[PDB]
């Protein structure tokens, strides 16, 4: 799960968004864990991604937890879906 | 409170979690899993506790609990 390329894409997204919002310079390394949760009980159907990723903070490798929200559930739509980084923090 | 979270675990080691209503027929879940993954439905089989799942079965009827797992594999 955590090494799929769509997960890597969302992980990079989370890191990029975190860097813009906080004026930071974390550098993405790898995803260590990823839970994908599709919510079928509401409209619009949305997916929450809970990513545990590794990123370099000035040469030090650290662990971060990110929540990425996506307005969609089809993988084929994921590239163009609206997305939001809703939480980014050290684990 | 009529909501339940189910893990759908595939033979490829992937896991996708779904929030569904407990009295919704599980066909909705099964169709969503296939569409999401790009899978054809004719191929694959869903199992819960080693047994097959009717399209009309609901989580309540199967006495499913929050965080239970549905196994999916192809024929």
């Amino acid at each position: 799960n955590e090494n799929s390329l769509e997960i890597e894409e969302l992980a990079r997204f989370a890191v990029d968004e975190h860097n813009k919002k906080e004026n930071a310079l974390l550098e993405f390394v790898r995803v260590v864990k990823a839970k994908e949760q599709v919510d079928l009980t509401r409209f619009p159907v949305t997916t929450m991604y809970y990513l545990t990723l590794e990123a370099k903070d000035g040469g030090k490798k650290k662990l971060y937890e990110a929540k990425v929200w996506v307005k969609g559930y089809l993988l084929e739509e994921l590239k163009h879906n609206f997305k939001e980084l809703q939480e980014f923090k050290p684990v | 409170n009529d909501h339940i979270n189910l893990k759908v675990a595939g033979q490829d080691g992937s896991v996708v979690q779904f929030k569904i209503k407990r009295h919704t027929p599980l066909s909705k879940l099964m169709k969503a899993y296939c569409e999401r993954q790009g899978l054809s439905m004719r191929q694959i089989r869903f199992r819960f506790d080693g047994q097959p799942i009717n399209e009309t079965d609901t989580p309540a009827q199967l006495e499913m609990e929050d965080e239970d797992t549905i196994d999916v594999f192809q024929q």
